[PDB]
């Protein structure tokens, strides 16, 4: 479901030892959220999990590309 | 079905009464779509009452067309037991009316039957009557609840 | 339907009455006397109702009442006089109210039963007897970020003015009521687009130095989730300031008895309003943090305490429907759903062992008018359907029977594309709202709370309202009653449609049943999709979007928003929470346990809150409510 | 002023006519029948105007004239049909023209003598029978300077 | 038969209607006295007058319909097609003031709507300079679209007959009719319309009422939005 806690999300993922995390964040301000997700993931050696995002056209190509280089595989554009 | 909800209330009662002095390990089991081969393990969309490190939750699929379970159900139950946790809670997916596969590998089986069943005396032909611990019916928003309760009690007395 | 049936029957009765009377009046000129006609007339009169008979007899007095220049009515110990005549530029004298020229009795009875003069039963054409004079009580809204800057702005705008009316918009974190912490996720979006508060201390410091005891002042804050908790905060602050006042004037700890007397007096005298609602949020986003029934029961308990402590001036109930139309709901659907929600609240309050006559006049409604013709009569129906329900079904006070509403423009109609046309077409919206005896008019921009810091536009936003109410000529009238057919015809049709929709809602298995089944969400989604389909197709044209575009194109040069907050402010607020937390570590546990006991034992949760808020964190309160199971689950 | 005075007189006369009619109608149910009332009705009808009497007799035809969705009228050698129903987003059906819901003939007579539907005697509410459709003839006014410049502008505009 | 400039000078509404109809009837009688039959010219006369801010304009056209119609039936017995009267309505630029001209665009909408509700034969939405002495520009788009806005999309525009549901219409109609007839009586007693044109009775009446209006204007007892108050403290550069 939606509006779920970041700590809860990561802890539940470690509980189920899942392969990927899917997030749709069209509200904006996703930079700190995704950075926290990445740091928390790398905090406990769960790098095998894959990250993909979708937020519409909020992210400019340079910003989303920088976040991608930080470690998230992709963010799916609407257009 | 009947999972989660009653489990939610039970978990809240446990935490509120014992001050989270017990470590609960819960495993859910879900069916698999035979056609596309996929599945939808959507039962942790329910109660957020697993937010405690002392309490663990895990979801699994049937993986099988014949039974409701995987080939290692008792083995994974024992694996959950071996962690010296307080209690094991296991969900049991869904089949038609002839399944009792979980009993031979469980000590306590809490059974629940849906209110929307009507069937004035078809519970008799329903198999799982004298194979459980305690009856359970939800959704008393509809009428005839007293009548259904009385008939269930009478059938339990007979069996 | 029974009310209308009685109307038709007694109308036929009155037609028969005047028929026989004028019949004998003509016949007496013939000389031949057949007295059976008089017997039939007496029989007809006896079969007639009584109250309606008095109303019918009142007619010549009604005519002689409004014939003169000034209306006089001596009531209780006072006598209220007011002029009723105005002068045009050409010397033509205009009456503020115009009376029927009819003489046939049946029409008179029918019109008096359906459309009286305003200020009378059944209040079809407006509650107040006459329009209030000028000097609109337009609240000025401003709130964002910390308490210090907000108080600075409040002092900035409220300076040198007597009638003060402030509006508060908190931040989302407050609305969700989650305790802020080190996590940048919650720390990031905090403080922007609202005022963030955490404790009773910060709430008090927000409203520092402003006389909450001033009778001619109003404060209105918009939040629904934590509506109970913050309420106690407000109440406590309502105490605190005034007590400290005498602390400055007396310099000693007040006695317990005089303390209680002061609390009672200030509670009797304090004023405010919290635009709180439960049904709309649950229907609109599912972003509730609590169970619907849980919140409704809490609200009922709070109302119980308020009625028990007997405050007759402050209300916190706001039956609004703005977001429903904001998604794009159909007008009739919107009106029906709002009415159903209000009546459901009425029944719920009835269920808690409180009499009707103690809360009816404190209810309100908040909804928007669009471009469809139905809006032009919408308010009419709004008055009628409520009115009858209060008379025979429960028989509350006449003052309780009256219904008041709030009307706000609809920003969905005002699309950013070609923003200039939206301002012009908003006048069309405002005109019908004024025509319908508007009780309170807002002319707001797209964002309800100026999401971006607005500009000279507010001038324009205000100006139009003034332009209509102060100088527009026809506006000096108040009663479109005889001389515009569509009003009456659409009135009847819309009434029938809304009643049928009520029947549908009842048949779909209870209001809370529909809540569980998501009937309304699906209906709104379906109709909105149909609207957007017609929009992009143009089967219903819309000016200025699909046609008459500018060949020069629409570059639309603009900027998004300028609403930031310094990191230092956030750090300071964080350590303020830190200090207030570290102050009272032993105390909060006792209040938490007492809250557990009270909620388990079916008691007044608000009573426990009134004491806990002095010593307990808002976030700790939210987590305790979670622990008791108040969390809203995902039940889609 | 004389026209308004005639309006008043004939209105009260029509009141009298419908009065006597309904009076005899009610009298017929009691058993006693003294016929002087019918004589009064005859005298009033004789005193009643002629063209106005025809117009009043037209009233049921008027009611049917707007019952349906469209209206058709025969004139000269042809006939014309035009629709009169509109549909809202709410599905609320709206008639283009509404008629009075009165039943006592006095108000009806005054309404038919003062304000009819547009397109009828005395065209109080509007000369045209029904509103002309869209695409209004928006003229283009322009002219300044010499004849040549104006001709060039005119050629430019109407392409 | 135009009277637009009569109102442009600042005439009162009832006076404007009365003078216009007087001019029309004078032309009618002048043609009549020349041995020419009625049925050859009546449907061809046309009128041109504006609607201002006062409430009487909201019903003004109605009176113009009635007063003509009756006079054409009993007095001469022309054809019905001859009897029907056509009229033109244009926005009144006097109400619009150059100061804070941005507000004029907003306040023109009320003028437009009352004209539309009155089943106009035509509508003109025009800027200040009728000939556009300064060549007009982009703004005309706006002046057009509003008319379009009213006539193609606004639902209530599908109404054409407000006649049971607003008392003020009928009451003001009767009052305006009586006042106009009284003014007609005064004009007739003034020794013929030609005599009035000779002695300048109407010029004096118009001058007096215009001075009255300007006195009230600069006084502020009769408010006018956007001028006598609510002035911007930022000054009014208004380039
Ligand atoms: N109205 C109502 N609905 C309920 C109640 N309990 C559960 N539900 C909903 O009914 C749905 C049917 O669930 P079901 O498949 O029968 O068993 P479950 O999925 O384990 O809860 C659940 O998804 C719940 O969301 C109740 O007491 N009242």
């Amino acid at each position: 479901g939606h509006n779920r806690s970041v700590q809860e999300v990561v802890t539940a993922a470690l509980q189920e030892d899942v392969q990927g995390i899917a997030i749709s964040s069209y509200q904006g301000g996703h930079v700190e959220y995704f950075k926290y997700m990445i740091d928390l993931l790398r905090e406990h050696g769960g790098e095998h999990i894959q990250v993909f995002g979708g937020g519409g056209g909020v992210i400019v190509p340079d910003e989303i590309r920088e976040l991608q280089a930080y470690g998230v595989a992709r963010i799916y554009s609407p257009e | 079905a009947g999972k989660s909800s009653l489990t939610d209330e039970l978990i809240r009662r446990f935490r509120l009464d014992q001050d989270d002095a017990l470590s609960i390990a819960v495993i859910s089991i879900d069916p698999s779509r035979r056609k596309s081969g996929g599945a939808l393990l959507g039962d942790r969309i329910r109660m957020n009452a697993i937010n405690h490190p002392n309490i663990f939750m895990r979801s699994l699929a049937t993986r099988e067309a014949g039974s409701e379970i995987s080939q290692a159900l008792p083995d994974v139950i024992a694996a959950c037991k071996a962690a010296r946790f307080d209690l094991v809670i296991v969900e049991t997916s869904g089949i038609g009316q002839g399944d009792a596969a979980i009993v031979p590998h469980v000590d306590l089986s809490l059974y629940v039957m849906t209110p929307e069943f009507g069937a004035a005396s078809a519970l008799e032909k329903i198999d799982m009557l004298d194979f459980a611990d305690f009856v359970a019916i939800n959704k008393f928003d509809r009428k005839g609840a007293q009548d259904a309760w009385r008939d269930v009690a009478k059938q339990v007395q007979r069996n | 339907r029974a009310y209308h049936r009685r109307v038709v029957a007694q109308s036929k009765l009155a037609r028969e009455r005047q028929q026989l009377r004028a019949a004998h009046d003509m016949l007496q000129g013939a000389g031949h006397e057949s007295a059976a006609l008089e017997t039939l007339a007496s029989e007809r009169d006896v079969s007639l109702g009584a109250v309606e008979r008095k109303l019918l007899a009142m007619w010549p007095q009604m005519q002689q009442a409004y014939s003169g220049d000034e209306y006089v009515v001596k009531i209780r110990d006072k006598e209220i006089r007011t002029g009723l005549i105005s002068t045009t530029l050409s010397g033509t004298k205009i009456r503020k109210v115009v009376l029927p020229r009819f003489e046939d009795e049946g029409e008179i009875l029918k019109w008096l039963m359906r459309e009286n003069v305003p200020g009378s039963f059944p209040y079809t054409a407006g509650v107040f007897a006459f329009k209030r004079e000028g000097e609109d009580p337009t609240r000025m809204f401003a709130g964002e970020g910390d308490a210090f800057r907000t108080n600075r702005r409040f002092k900035l705008v409220s300076e040198g003015m007597e009638a003060k009316r402030l509006s508060t918009a908190f931040d989302s974190v407050t609305l969700y009521g989650e305790d802020p912490h080190e996590r940048p996720d919650i720390y990031g979006k905090v403080g922007n687009s609202g005022v963030s508060i955490a404790t009773l201390e910060d709430m008090k410091v927000l409203y520092d130095g402003f006389d909450l005891t001033n009778p001619s002042t109003s404060v209105s804050m918009t939040i629904n989730g934590p509506a109970p908790t913050i309420l106690a905060m407000f109440m406590n602050t309502a105490i605190d300031q005034q007590i400290d006042r005498f602390r400055a004037d007396n310099g000693r700890d007040p006695t317990a008895d005089e303390e209680a007397k002061i609390r009672a007096w200030v509670l009797q005298n304090v004023r405010g309003t919290v635009q709180a609602d439960i049904l709309k949020e649950d229907q609109g986003q599912n972003t509730c943090i609590f169970s619907t029934e849980f919140s409704l029961k809490v609200m009922g308990d709070i109302q119980e305490y308020f009625v028990h402590h007997q405050v007759r001036n402050f209300y916190s109930v706001s039956i609004s429907g703005y977001h429903i139309a904001e998604a794009g709901a159909n007008p009739i659907s919107q009106l029906a759903f709002t009415l159903a929600n209000g009546f459901t609240y009425v029944e719920a309050y009835l269920a808690r062992g409180m009499h009707i006559d103690d809360f009816a006049p404190n209810l309100s409604f908040f909804f928007s008018n669009g471009m469809d013709p139905e809006y032009s009569v919408l308010g009419r129906v709004a008055r009628r359907i409520w009115a009858v329900t209060m008379r025979d079904k429960y028989g509350a006070n006449d003052r309780s029977q009256k219904l008041k509403y709030h009307i706000q423009t609809s920003g969905r109609s005002l699309h950013a594309q070609e923003i200039d046309f939206n301002d012009i077409r908003t006048t069309l919206q405002a005109l019908i709202a004024i025509y319908d005896n508007c009780n309170s008019l807002h002319t707001n921009a797209y964002d309800e709370a100026i999401t971006t810091p607005t500009a000279e536009s507010v001038r324009r936003a205000l100006a139009i309202q003034l332009i209509i109410n102060r100088e527009w000529g026809v506006a000096k009238c108040e009663n479109p009653n005889q001389g515009s057919f569509l009003i009456e015809e659409l009135t009847d049709l819309v009434e029938e449609a809304v009643l049928q929709e009520f029947e549908r809602i009842a048949e779909r298995g209870g209001v809370l049943g529909a809540m569980e089944t998501g009937y309304q969400r699906g209906k709104i989604q379906e109709e909105s999709l149909y609207y957007e389909q017609l929009k992009h197709d143009g089967t219903l044209p819309i000016i200025g979007v699909n046609t008459f575009r500018n060949p020069n194109g629409d570059p639309t040069p603009q900027t998004l928003e300028l609403a930031r907050s310094s990191e230092d402010e956030k750090q300071s607020q964080l350590h303020r929470l830190t200090e207030f937390h570290g102050a009272h570590q032993a105390d909060a546990e006792a209040m938490l346990a007492r809250l557990r006991q009270a909620v388990i034992d079916n008691r007044n949760v608000f009573a426990v809150l009134m004491d806990a808020v002095r010593v307990c964190s808002l976030g700790q309160i939210t987590h305790a409510l979670f622990e008791v199971g108040g969390q809203y689950r995902r039940n889609m």
